[PDB]
């Protein structure tokens, strides 16, 4: 059993509320989930609103960004859900503000609020796909120059469509589709027997 | 439908962005051939150019237009300030792979799956 | 001697799951699944 | 090294 | 498993003592903050500075 | 202000496929059945769309299976049978939709079999 | 004896060509392995070159396809046990020099002969034998009329051998398009009769090697003796100006006797050294191209012949200077076409 | 295109690979803009393929110079999902080569920065002390480096018998050698010169871009994660977190130094007082169970079998979990639906952030002020391009 | 009085109690014109109000140090005007309006 | 609790104590002394052929399979030896030996795909799989590295004396 | 269940005898369910597997060897939880993780029973039934197996 200390989890969880009241307009759901952690939950379109109150109001001053990521739920009508988690080095606290975004209605981006964001807001672009207004320059970053398909999505094959070999005839390096000489083998795990929830 | 706009309010005014792009690339296309000392004809290149830019052509929605050339502008920056080298702009030609029929028949002799 | 036997492979830990075997009928020397060992009644 | 048993 | 005055060398060349430490080893409601304000961290009192 | 556009959202223009394997895979949405082998019902709860099955050579060298399809081992999971013909229709997959089949209720007693009479 | 093909047609499949290529390591050679081993088929290419030169056809082939053997022309053994497990052979064996230890016979119509021989005793289902176009028994170069001496021999050896005539090839690496272009050390450039009458149609080397792989797998051809040309012919005063042209250096065609030159082709040829140039070779650059009248190659084997100024940009690159080097082909001049 | 030059992936002054288009004006560095993915490789996209405790090899392969520490913030995330937490034994071993990895991260650091530079012989120096660390990581787990000791529910199996002795010696005398290096680049008359007020960074901007480690503390910043935010046992050890001023190369540099120095002393106690008692959580659900008990009791077989073939089966939920790994804040965003195999698990580098602030920090540079910089920020390309 | 502060960029601020008093004095005034009721004016308000009682009752900056946190005096005040700038950006962006949009339903639930 | 690294009268004395440093390059010279007491200490190289470095029994090293005293292979193809490979590299199909007993077809690991984690050695009930104390089996061509059943059998027999001795030391701690 | 086991006590075993060329029963592993007697006597009327003895050696086997001869036979392999007995053919030639699941329909009667195939890399190794409450509820016939 983990140390949970709840003197934690009620001082967390009163914040939400100040947080959700400050801002009414933009937060739909916060939540201090067991592990102790708050994750307020807001509009799209209070990106950028509720970070600047986060990152410049005296009783919750959020300096750093931690990590901007997209975990994407097929499932979801918004398939994406950008989370932004922010440390308070005053506070000695961390948040996260997660958001929805779809892969063709855009987030406001956050590189003013934090500048730490102009390279994960490129990140999320490559892998996701969603896109940043007000990027200073947002362009692929982790992916390949001519890379078509963003990666972590998950309907994207893990291996891909192409990949590279030398060919003499050509002198240069040349994509092909993906042929492969062990295909990945997917093992089923999981198990028909679920767990009565504590 | 009640679909918020990206870059353009209509597939008009998205239009004149392809516009823009399309003369992007044709103005650019000798450059790379030369810059990159590609062994394809200008011509040939600005063909290519029309390929993709219809490639797409069908797409009827302004927000798919807008990000396509969103896209496409990025794709163009790195062919300039030579980012891409001559084998990521080669690939577009597909110059190596064998190309495939599409015949009924020919796939039949071929493929178990077509 | 015994209706049933073990067969820990030999070693214990070093060896294989321990099973027991039922060397009962002479008709048939029991045979762990693990080492393919014969057991004669 | 492994075994300082020769 | 040096000669001293080579050793010497050594120790007068670094200023201290390598034999100790050889190279070879051998054998109305309140504003409620997120948590309370983190208290300032205390000078080393070993060496506050170096 | 908002804009209006009655066209499917299709976004496979986007989403960065080969076009070959856009118009010719058959994805299917299947709530899954249980291995008769377990008596667990876990694994029949959430819908899941899969792409056709496509070919496995054998491979000459080592004799491993090899395959040229890439969207062989994914099989995506949505919850509901709604979302799931959503994925299908903007990505541009072909999809045939199963109905969730579910155990019909059976009725039973311990002291109906010891019914000499039936 | 087959291999079912199975696969979707590029690295990492198979298409069931178990093929010995003696000759492999050759210009056009590295061809004929480049597309067998795209397509998937089982390559053995026997080499008695170090095993560094052999490096570069390693990669072209997938894990398994490539099997590499030691074997020597004078040793009958060699060739028998790389033709154990083939069922197609491809003999390009040749060279423009007769060497110490090998006669322009051997190099053409000896060793081809013993190895197609084997071949038959293996049981190979199809050889194909390379000779050189417009080889007569009679032809002036001795290396051309001992290549035709050898076409004969080998079908009476292998009969029903597929018998491929390639013009002479034009290809990065080749020396058609090469030699001329590398005249620029010489500050003039001799051309018998100042380069004319002696028409000349070069043939890409992907063109000739996608006929020859072509014909491993076609039962059209047998006893067929094909002749892969080209898209267009040339009188060899444009060819010369135009690499010359291409390479973008000066071109002063200098009339010089051929009784004269055949001397210069033997000074090189006296070269310890793969002589630059070779007497034969002389002559066999002003042996007129012969017109067409034969079975048809490209094309009729399946693939469409490439002109020679699509590519040449690419074979005669390395050859420009600083600034030359920044030169592409249609701001330059193409040079006409002499059918003759 | 103010002569922009490609520093060139292949480049001895480039760790690993790092293609820096950058414009200048002669010797002057106008504008960096680094390129990434030089190696990224998919380390986050084939975990969702795989179990949790086969997704804890690609952890040690993120930044591999830091190869365990990494995995110390997997295991903590996964522990945290499972509210399960380490044995005490566990947690000490932990804090161990936690530490003895710091050093040889900043071994690297240090040393490679100066190999850079132009000094040589402060690697060879140190990397023979590396090399005899090392051998600890491989006695311990069985490999020189990507162990894949430190496991989610504890470290895989106790320490060798005598393991804690040599991690004696040799902390006795690494001082000393920390000391030499000292007497050959802390004050040398010219190191200062080409690491002295080159990149300082600002405090409010060292926070704005996300720094979040030495280069935070470098630039005054007092944040140590091990402090504020107690991880394992590092609570019950005492060290003096190295903060610094007048924050430039130098000055970070003094920091690795000093954090080389606290280790040792943090590493000192643990010697000292590491508790008798197990290495793994004893529930079978979450922990392997002990081969000898797998071979002769029937629900350790049954658990082993499930636990190899399926996995934890941790519970729906998600957390950001962040330790002081060397370079800075490394932290696991792993989402996890009830499944054994995890949903996301977004890596923080502390090294994402780094780089991006080499455009604000080598600003009216020369070529070889960018070299130092790219020294200051330990730039490990696996955490980066993951 | 101190020679500098640990932050490196931050420069000692003379006059900080004059300097801080400003600050305070300002936002008071910006907060006056949000919604009476509205929930940033009233929280804020308490706050600055409380950290200028104090920044107003002790003369020694060192214990007004200890007295509102802040670490060095210097850092209170660019949080004091980072907080200014906000209060100024808020009344633009007016969040004390109701909700923008209920979210999508099942967009938040995570057992997926 | 927290350490200032580099926090901070001109008397003659001191300046002309720093000036001499400055002038006759004082602090270079100290630095010249540390190399020369190296030169004078022992190298810590090894011959390589002639001397090994140090590796102790948990060393993974290179895959074997290994058998009974008997003489019957341990491996009986449960695979989940396959299932715990991070890589996918080890490929195992079975069937029923005439024997009956149950017996790997075909066990293929792939070196190059293999990380040499060491949870095969781990996850195996009988121990058939090990991780062999070799490391040295460079090998020319990329089809060497790919091992099948007999190549892994025969290793297993090469180094079963050293394997065994290995086990015997580690057995206690796992 | 348990975290870890208590019996520290000595273990059974019963003697594996034939019940057919299709059913390997390694009945040591049975855990006295009775689903096997259940299913050969209401499924399918056999009625011949049958319980014999009391304590801890009720072994259910048939109690002279006359083998399990019936179609619906196989359906005892998937029915009994245990892997006391489970199919000869597909002994072990695999292991459930790797098999890829293709839900399919019985061409070999006219019933058109539902049931999966399972195919490992490529060639079938099992085809086990899946439930359709009007054709084939959960069975199939031990020729379509
Ligand atoms: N443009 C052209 O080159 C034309 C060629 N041809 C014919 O096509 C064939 C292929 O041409 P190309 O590849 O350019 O010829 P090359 O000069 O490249 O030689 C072909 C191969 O034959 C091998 N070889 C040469 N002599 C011997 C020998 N005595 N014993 C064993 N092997 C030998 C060489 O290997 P190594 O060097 O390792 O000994 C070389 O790899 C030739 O035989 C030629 O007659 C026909 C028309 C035009
Ligand atoms: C050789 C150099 C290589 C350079 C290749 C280049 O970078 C790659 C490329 O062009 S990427 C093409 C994608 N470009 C679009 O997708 C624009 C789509 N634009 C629309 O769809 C319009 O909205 C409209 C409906 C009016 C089209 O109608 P129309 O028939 O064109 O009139
Ligand atoms: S685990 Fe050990 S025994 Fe089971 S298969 Fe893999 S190797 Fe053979
Ligand atoms: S069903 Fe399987 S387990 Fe239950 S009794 Fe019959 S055999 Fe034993
Ligand atoms: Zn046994």
């Amino acid at each position: 059993v983990r140390p949970r200390s709840d003197v934690t989890h009620k001082q967390l969880s009163a914040f939400g509320e100040y947080v959700a009241e400050i801002l009414p307009k933009y937060v739909q759901q916060v939540q201090v989930s067991c592990l102790d952690e708050l994750e307020i939950c807001i509009h799209p379109d209070g990106v950028i609103p509720t970070l600047t109150f986060l990152r410049d109001h005296t009783n919750a001053q959020f300096k750093s960004l931690a990590d901007l990521t997209a975990v994407d739920v097929p499932t979801r009508q918004n398939r994406f859900e950008i989370v932004y988690n922010l440390l308070s080095l005053r506070f000695n606290s961390r948040i996260r503000v997660k958001t929805y975004a779809d892969e063709l209605t855009p987030i406001d981006s956050i590189v003013s609020v934090h500048i730490a964001a102009n390279w994960y807001e490129r990140e999320v672009w490559d892998m996701f796909g969603v896109f940043f207004f007000n990027h200073p320059d947002l362009r692929r970053i982790l992916t390949d120059y001519g890379f078509e398909g963003h990666p972590f999505r998950k309907d994207f094959p893990l291996t891909g469509y192409v990949e590279l070999r030398y060919d003499d005839e050509v002198k240069r390096v040349v994509a092909e589709p993906v042929e492969l000489a062990q295909e990945f083998r997917k093992f089923d795990l999981n198990s028909p027997w679920e767990a009565f929830p504590a | 439908t009640s679909v918020k706009p990206i870059f353009s309010r209509d597939l008009n005014e998205a239009k004149r962005r392809v516009r823009e792009l399309y003369r992007a690339w044709y103005r650019e296309v000798p450059n790379t051939v030369h810059l990159m000392q590609l062994d394809i004809t200008v011509k040939q290149g600005r063909d290519k150019v029309r390929e993709m830019f219809m490639k797409n052509a069908h797409v009827t929605d302004p927000r798919v237009v807008d990000l396509l050339v969103i896209k496409g502008k990025m794709e163009l920056q790195e062919t300039i300030k030579v980012w891409k080298q001559r084998t990521h702009v080669m690939r577009f030609f597909h110059e190596t792979e064998t190309p495939r029929p599409k015949d009924f028949l020919s796939k039949f002799y071929m493929g178990h799956d077509p | 001697e015994h209706r049933i036997i073990a067969c820990d492979g030999g070693g214990g830990a070093l060896g294989h799951p321990k099973v027991y075997i039922n060397l009962d009928k002479e008709t048939k020397t029991g045979t762990c699944g693990y080492c393919g060992l014969q057991f004669k009644q | 090294c492994m075994t300082d048993d020769p | 498993s040096a000669t001293r005055v080579i050793q010497k060398l050594r120790n007068w060349a670094s200023g201290q003592d390598l034999q100790a430490k050889l190279q070879l080893r051998y054998q109305e409601k309140k504003a409620v903050t997120p948590a309370p304000p983190m208290k300032r961290w205390e000078l080393s009192k070993d060496q506050p500075y170096l | 202000q908002l804009i209006t556009v009655d066209e499917k959202l299709d976004i496979t223009t986007l989403t960065g496929v080969p076009e070959e394997h856009i118009k010719t895979r058959k994805v299917r949405i299947f709530v899954p059945a249980r291995n008769n082998m377990q008596s667990g019902v876990n694994n029949t709860k959430k819908w899941k769309m899969e792409f056709d099955t496509r070919e496995r050579w054998e491979n000459p060298l080592m004799g491993w299976a090899s395959t040229a399809d890439p969207l062989s081992n994914m099989v995506l999971t949505f919850s509901a049978k709604e979302d799931a013909i959503a994925f299908a229709e903007k990505n541009g997959w072909s999809y045939d939709v199963e109905e969730k089949k579910v155990p019909k209720p059976k009725s039973k007693s311990y002291g109906a079999n010891f019914s000499w009479n039936k | 004896h087959a291999v079912i093909p199975h696969g979707k047609g590029g690295r990492s499949s198979v298409s069931g060509v178990v093929a010995t290529v003696f000759g492999a390591t050759g210009f056009l050679g590295r061809y004929v392995v480049n597309h067998l081993g795209r397509m998937g088929s089982q390559v053995i290419i026997p080499y008695r070159c170090d095993v560094y030169d052999i490096m570069h056809l390693r990669l072209m082939g997938d894990l398994g396809q490539l099997t590499f053997l030691e074997w020597d022309a004078r040793d009958k053994d060699s060739i028998r046990k790389a033709v154990q497990h083939s069922n197609v052979v491809i003999n390009l064996i040749g060279r423009e020099w007769e060497t110490r230890n090998f006669d322009f016979e051997d190099v053409f119509v000896n060793i081809p002969r013993a190895i197609a021989q084997a071949s038959k005793e293996a049981g190979v289902e199809r050889f194909i034998h390379v000779s050189h176009l417009n080889a007569s028994m009679k032809s002036s170069s001795k290396s051309l009329r001992s290549k035709a001496v050898g076409e004969k021999e080998v079908r009476s050896v292998f009969p029903e051998a597929i018998i491929i005539r390639p013009s002479d090839i034009f290809g990065r690496e080749d020396r058609f398009l090469n030699h001329f272009a590398n005249y620029r050390w010489f500050l003039a450039v001799p051309l018998v009769s100042l380069g004319f009458k002696t028409v000349k149609q070069p043939v890409y080397v992907a063109d000739v090697s996608k006929g020859i792989v072509n014909a491993t797998k076609d039962p059209d051809a047998v006893g067929k003796t094909f002749a892969f040309t080209g898209p267009n012919r040339y009188l060899l005063f444009h060819l010369v100006k135009y690499i010359f042209g291409m390479t973008h250096r000066t071109f002063i065609p200098y009339p010089l006797p051929l009784f004269v030159y055949s001397w210069i082709g033997k000074l090189f040829g006296l070269s310890p050294f793969e002589p630059w140039t070779t007497k034969d070779k002389v002559e066999r650059i002003h042996i007129s191209d012969v017109m067409p009248t034969d079975l048809p190659g490209l094309e009729d084997l399946g693939v469409q012949p490439t002109p020679l100024e699509l590519k040449s940009i690419e074979v005669l690159r390395r050859h420009r200077t600083y600034r030359w080097l920044s030169s592409e082909i249609e701001e330059t001049k193409p040079a006409k076409t002499v059918n003759y | 295109t103010n002569m922009t030059l490609n520093f060139g992936p292949q480049h001895p002054a480039a760790h690993g690979v790092l293609r820096l288009v950058l414009e200048l004006s002669g010797e002057m560095v106008r504008k960096c803009d680094p390129h990434i993915g030089l190696l990224h490789r998919g380390t986050e996209k084939l975990i969702e393929y795989k179990t949790y405790l086969q997704a804890l090899p690609y952890f040690d392969r993120l930044d591999y110079v830091s190869m365990m520490c990494n995995e110390q913030a997997y295991s903590i995330a996964v522990e945290k999902l499972l509210n399960i937490q380490p044995p005490p034994r566990a947690q000490w071993i932990r804090v161990l080569f936690g530490e003895i990895t710091r050093i040889l991260n900043h071994i690297m650091a240090v040393t490679t920065h100066a190999l850079d530079i132009g000094a040589m012989t402060p690697f060879f120096w140190m990397f023979e002390e590396r090399e005899k660390m090392f051998e600890f990581y491989e006695r311990v787990s069985g490999a020189r480096m990507h162990a894949a000791y430190i496991r989610p529910g504890g470290v895989h199996q106790d320490l060798p018998l005598g393991l804690l002795d040599d991690i004696y010696e040799f902390s006795k005398n690494f001082s000393l050698r920390i000391d030499e290096v000292e007497e050959m680049l802390t004050n040398n008359r010219i190191w200062r010169n080409r690491t002295v007020d080159i990149g300082v960074v600002t405090a409010e901007d060292a926070l704005n871009y996300g720094f979040s480690g030495v280069m935070l503390r470098g630039s005054g910043i007092q944040w140590d994660l091990r402090k504020t935010q107690p991880y394992d046992v590092y609570d019950q050890v005492e060290f003096d977190v190295p903060i610094g001023s007048r924050g430039d190369c130098y000055d970070r540099y003094l920091c690795r130094v000093e954090e080389m120095r606290q280790s040792l002393r943090i590493i000192e106690q643990c010697l000292n007082k590491m508790p008798p008692g197990e290495i793994k959580v004893d529930d079978a659900k979450v922990s392997p169970p002990k081969r000898a008990e797998m071979k002769t009791s029937m629900e350790s077989l049954i658990h082993h079998f499930k636990l190899y073939t399926e996995g934890y089966q941790v519970p729906p939920g998600a957390t950001y979990t962040a330790i002081e790994a060397p370079k800075g804040e490394f932290g696991v965003y792993l989402v996890s639906d009830g499944s054994s195999r995890p949903y996301r698990c977004k890596i923080k580098a502390p090294g994402f952030a780094h780089l991006a602030g080499l455009d604000k920090m080598s600003k009216g540079h020369m070529l070889a002020d960018v070299v130092a910089i790219i020294g200051t920020q330990d730039i490990v390309f696996g955490e980066i391009d993951r | 009085l101190k020679k500098t502060t640990g932050l490196v960029g931050l420069a000692v601020c003379d006059t900080p109690h004059e300097r801080l008093t400003i600050l305070y004095t300002k936002t008071l005034d910006i907060l006056k014109h949000f919604p009476k009721h509205a929930a940033y004016r009233k929280y804020t308000e308490q706050i600055t109000n409380e950290k200028l009682d104090m920044v107003k009752a002790e003369p020694d900056v060192k214990k007004l140090e200890a007295l509102l946190q802040g670490g060095e005096v210097e850092e209170v005040i660019l949080q004091a005007e980072k907080e200014l700038s906000l209060a100024r950006k808020m009344l633009k962006w007016k969040p004390w309006e109701p909700l923008v949009e209920e979210p999508p339903a099942n967009q938040w639930k995570w057992p997926i | 609790t927290y350490k200032y690294v580099n926090k901070k009268e001109v008397d003659m004395k001191s300046a002309t104590d720093n000036a001499a440093r400055i002038l006759m390059w004082t602090e270079l010279i100290r630095g010249l002394g540390m190399t020369l007491s190296y030169l004078f200490r022992e190298p810590a190289t090894i011959n390589y052929p002639f001397e090994k470095g140090p590796l102790s029994p948990r060393f993974r090293g290179e895959h074997a399979l290994r058998r009974y005293p008997s003489g019957e292979e341990r491996c009986i193809a449960c695979k989940l030896c396959e299932a715990i490979c991070p890589a996918q590299a080890i490929t195992i199909e079975a069937e029923p030996r005439a024997d009956g007993s149950r017996r790997t077809t075909r066990y293929d690991i792939d070196m190059t795909k293999c990380i040499y984690c060491g949870f095969c050695q781990e996850a195996c009930p009988v121990d058939a799989i090990v991780e062999g104390p070799n490391f040295e089996f460079s090998t020319e061509t990329h089809e060497e590295l790919l091992y099948n059943k007999e190549k892994l059998l025969n290793n297993g027999d090469k180094w079963e004396a050293e394997i065994a001795a290995n086990i015997q030391a580690d057995y206690l701690y796992r | 269940g348990s975290d870890r086991s208590r019996f520290l006590e000595g273990k059974r075993a019963v003697e594996d005898k034939n019940i057919g060329p299709l059913v390997k029963t390694i009945m040591t592993r049975c855990i006295q369910c009775t689903r096997c007697i259940r299913f050969a006597s209401e499924i399918a009327g056999v009625d011949d597997l049958g319980t014999t003895g009391r304590g801890n050696d009720m072994q259910v086997g048939t109690y002279i060897e006359k083998m399990f001869m019936s179609e619906l036979s196989g359906n005892v392999i998937d029915i009994c939880p245990v892997g006391a007995l489970t199919s000869k053919p597909y002994a072990f030639t695999a292991r459930p993780w790797e098999t890829r699941k293709t839900e399919s329909i019985d061409v070999m009667d006219a019933v058109g029973s539902n049931i999966v195939v399972s195919t490992r890399t490529g060639e079938v190794m099992r085809i086990l039934p899946r439930m359709h409450e009007d054709i084939n509820e959960e069975w199939i016939s031990d020729k379509t197996r």
